[PDB]
């Protein structure tokens, strides 16, 4: 059918989309606000004041980025209406709201209210004909071929694990914290400061994010390696000034494995992944400890996976083995698995139909989806 | 649009250009087609399909008239019946204009009824070049596509009422190459893995082209599971024969779908991360589901006494009939059947009865002579009332412990 | 261009033709008249369309209301559909 | 493939699955 | 199995066949 199902991968920073079937999203770009600051008098400049690309990625200047997802939780939806209207608009989709079927990711446990909401907006405003939201989990299981396993991810300000075999219900077998990569990259912009370097724009913490995405590692021994010189190798400006390595690159991040230096108490991936194993069961834990299956896209850092596995070495007792999942494409491979998923038989009645929005929907969205 | 137009006999002429080596014994222009397009009604026909734009076809139907060597001659009318008589073959009038200006043949075509049924010659023309050349027409770049949607509906559904086996085999394309690289990995290596493809890896048009094949495979085993009919289309006992033929042709498709050559070059697809077909193909499955269902309903589904009805010439033996099926019926506790579908096939059996009762009583006389007799055959048919009568209402106490 | 080849390649264009005799016992044999058996189909230099039209309308309007009114068994459906069909492709 | 092409980028120089000393 | 028009046969009765369906009648064009 032309009416071809639409796969959104969400994502508290970027977002994905395409069609069903498709191996690569077309359209990938992130998740913001942006909005003007000063006063033209000649004519000729862009108006609509939300931009979305090169223009966006260029007038940076102008524009008063912010971000609504906290911790992926949205609050300026009528804001991301405006950004779906993008999402079809003349070089987008140029479809319509009622006329194809859409799949969407999310991040589990969440109020309610959210789906309620988001209901609200592609059943009234958007009236979109078949709606459905899951884990990206299954999706990425499907990715990877793989069926049961310990799928754990990380966004921008979030992450979470979800220990389960072949989709079965084990809810208290679950576990989730928000925290990631955007206060790390304010908490290098604090560095920063700390010798000399105050920045506090929007587009200039982008600056500073591409910085930290662009320049960051893990030095697999902390005491040790701090012991020892560094190189603080300098990277330039757009103008082009001082970027040195510091301590910052590979200091910061092992924040997010000693997060009680950022002032809260919490437990650490390594830590969190083991209380999971622990929220498992002894018949299951061996293909549990076989069953690693990482995913996040903040993830992708120099000494991350191995010296985890030595975390995993000091956490996990003897005879585990390491069978960890990680193409750096995992972001998409959640897109392509939805994509795969919505190229389905039973699929059809995996979704909510509009009618069901018609007479009930949200009680019935809460039923479908679990 | 003509006026000095081609002769009755260049009218007759040009019918058997088309009509001699079909609806003739090949040749030249011969007697049946001049008969056919060439009398003065025929003239007056000739000129209603060039001099006018209204008759879009001429009918030259292959009528045949056997009990001497069947006569068969082409008749050139309006009368373009199905082949239920005669094998019409019509000079189809594409243009108005079909006269001796222009070509007899560039401006025409030949459409034609064949011998065969309507739907099954009309679905085999259909799907093999009709729905061919509209399609390049429309895959130039819809009413276009609701025409060719309309054209492959055509010939499904032609095909569903006219062909009662409707279920072929399922073809199952190995590329060649792959085909080859199992003969080099045949003769002494026996089990063609990976490495010996390399570079084939790097091949996501060729692979891909693999992967849709699949999936017209997955397309055949939608088709394959897709249907059942109501269980009141003459007999229950044709259902009960295709519900066994379906079950041997699933099984065999399920062998032929089991050779390890296929699975290998899934296995290929699978490392080269094509995940689409392979989840997909295994989604679509409803190989068990059919297998098992007809499995279940097997062990009724099997011996059945169908030609003691056609073999019971006595009421006696009509009754015997009754007393076997119905025994042959308390296979239900291993077979769970619909209530409503077993009271409409026995009902269709039932009238079935009937119709056996009317082949055996037609000719009685029971009015016209004498009527003792006709009091012995109706007290048999009484045995025959009862014995249903009463084995029914033990069936129908079964059917309450059912 | 004159390109005349005997093949099962049914393709059409603007002005591409055709001729054919689709045999009602598709087995072409020479040890009888396999032209005799055979449900010909000779695409016009019209249209694809034009052509697909005048062929359906031109071999089962009659055939099909004569199957219909008579009589394989859906022939008052295919009656229906291919009058639209053809109407439509006109 | 392009689809490592057209995107940012995939694993550099190093694998997803890794494995524990000998004899764990 | 082998019941099959023969490439002269077939060749042959396409040719007388395409000019009576490609043009005014005749032999093979
Ligand atoms: N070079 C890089 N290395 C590691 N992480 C990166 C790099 N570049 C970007 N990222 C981060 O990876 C994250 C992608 O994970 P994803 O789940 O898509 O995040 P989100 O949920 O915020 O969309 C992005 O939030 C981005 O900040």
């Amino acid at each position: 059918i032309a009416n071809q199902p639409v796969v959104i991968d969400n994502g508290s920073g970027v977002i994905k989309a395409g069609f069903a079937g498709d191996q690569i999203p077309k359209y990938c770009f992130p998740n913001y606000v942006g909005r003007p600051k000063h006063v033209r008098v000649m004519a000729g400049a862009l108006e609509g004041d939300i931009f979305i690309g090169p223009k966006a990625e260029e007038h940076r200047g102008l524009l008063s980025i912010r971000y609504p997802m906290e911790h992926g939780i949205v609050k300026d939806w009528n804001d991301m209406e405006r950004i779906w209207q993008y999402v079809y608009s003349k070089d987008q989709l140029q479809t319509f709201s009622e006329e194809h079927p859409v799949l969407l990711t999310e991040a589990p446990l969440n109020p309610r209210k959210n789906r309620e909401r988001a209901a609200e907006v592609f059943f009234e405003t958007f009236n979109v004909p078949a709606l459905f939201i899951s884990m990206q989990a299954v999706l990425s299981l499907y990715a990877t071929g793989r069926t049961t396993g310990v799928v754990l991810d990380s966004g921008d300000g979030v992450t979470h694990a979800v220990p389960i075999y072949e989709g079965f219900a084990m809810p208290h077998s679950i576990m989730r914290i928000d925290i990631a990569g955007r206060d790390v990259s304010r908490f290098l912009r604090l560095y920063l400061r700390k010798e000399g370097y105050d920045f506090h724009s929007s587009s200039e913490f982008e600056i500073v994010k591409a910085i930290k995405e662009r320049a960051c590692y893990l030095s697999i021994n902390p005491q040790k390696d701090e012991t020892l010189e560094t190189e603080k190798a300098q990277y330039y400006l757009p103008d082009g000034s001082t970027i040195e390595i510091g301590p910052s690159r590979f200091r910061a991040p092992e924040l997010l494995f000693r997060p009680d230096l950022i002032g809260e108490e919490s437990e650490g991936i390594h830590e969190v992944l083991v209380f999971a194993i622990q929220k498992s069961d002894m018949d299951l834990r061996r293909t549990l400890f076989s069953n690693i299956v990482l995913s996040g896209g903040s993830t992708l850092f120099k000494g991350f996976g191995d010296r985890l596995l030595s975390e995993v070495k000091k956490l996990a007792p003897k005879d585990v083995k390491i069978r960890i999942s990680a193409p750096q494409e995992r972001l998409y491979s959640t897109w392509i698995g939805g994509s795969i998923l919505a190229s389905l038989d039973t699929f059809k009645k995996m979704w909510v139909s509009k009618k069901e929005y018609e007479e009930d929907g949200a009680r019935s969205i809460h039923r479908k989806t679990f | 649009a003509v006026q000095n137009v081609a002769d009755v006999s260049v009218l007759q002429k040009h019918l058997r250009k088309l009509v001699p080596l079909l609806l003739e014994d090949g040749g030249e222009a011969p007697a049946a087609l001049e008969a056919a397009l060439e009398e003065k009604s025929a003239l007056e026909q000739m000129r209603k399909f060039l001099s006018d734009p209204q008759v879009h076809t001429v009918l030259v139907e292959r009528s045949t008239l056997k009990e001497d060597k069947e006569f068969i001659s082409y008749n050139i009318n309006i009368d373009i019946h199905y082949g239920v008589k005669s094998n019409s073959l019509a000079f189809i009038k594409r243009t108005p204009v079909i006269d001796a200006d222009k070509p007899v043949s560039s401006q025409l075509r030949v459409l034609t009824l064949s011998e065969d049924s309507p739907y099954e010659t009309l679905h085999s023309f259909i799907s093999n070049a009709v729905a061919p050349f509209f399609k390049s027409y429309i895959r130039e770049s819809k009413m276009a596509p609701s025409v060719e949607k309309k054209i492959a509906e055509l010939e499904m559904g032609l095909l569903h009422l006219q062909q009662n086996i409707e279920i072929p085999e399922i073809s199952l394309p190995i590329h060649p190459m792959i085909t080859n690289v199992a003969k080099q990995c045949y003769e002494r290596g026996e089990k063609p893995k990976v490495t010996d493809f390399g570079d084939k890896v790097e091949d996501p048009t060729f692979l891909n082209q693999l992967q849709s094949g699949v999936n017209r495979w997955i397309r055949e085993i939608q088709k394959v599971t897709k249907l059942d009919r109501d269980p009141a289309s003459g007999t229950a006992l044709q259902e009960i024969s295709f519900w066994l033929n379906l079950e041997r042709a699933l099984y065999r498709i399920q062998e032929k779908r089991e050779s390890p050559e296929v699975l290998l070059t899934l296995d290929i697809l699978k490392h080269g991360k094509r995940f689409h077909a392979t989840v997909s193909f295994d989604t679509d499955t409803g190989l068990k589901q059919a297998l098992e269902t007809v499995n279940d309903y097997n062990p009724l589904m099997k011996d059945f006494p169908l030609n003691d009805l056609l073999s019971a010439t006595e009421l006696d033996k009509i009754r015997q009939a009754l007393v076997a099926i119905f025994t042959h019926l308390r296979k239900i506790r291993n077979t769970k059947y619909p209530i409503q579908r077993a009271l409409r096939l026995v009902e269709a059996i039932s009238r079935d009865l009937s119709s056996q009762l009317l082949k055996v009583l037609g000719t009685r006389k029971l009015m016209h002579v004498a009527y003792e007799e006709f009091e012995k055959v109706m007290v048999a048919c009484f045995e025959v009332f009862q014995t249903w009568d009463d084995e029914y209402e033990k069936l129908q106490v079964l059917l309450r412990d059912i | 261009f004159i390109s005349y080849n005997i093949n099962i390649d049914i393709h059409y264009g603007v002005k591409s033709n055709s001729l054919a005799f689709i045999k009602r016992t598709p087995v072409i044999d020479a040890d009888k008249p396999v032209s005799s058996q055979l449900r010909v189909l000779t695409l016009s230099e019209d249209s694809p369309y034009e052509t697909l039209h005048s062929f359906i309308s031109n071999a089962v309007a009659p055939f099909f209301k004569s199957y219909i009114r008579e009589s394989d068994k859906m022939a008052p459906s295919v009656e229906k559909k291919i009058a639209e069909l053809e109407m439509g492709l006109l | 493939d392009p689809k490592y092409a057209d995107l940012p980028g995939i694993a550099r120089n190093e694998p997803d699955v890794y494995e524990t000393s000998d004899l764990p």
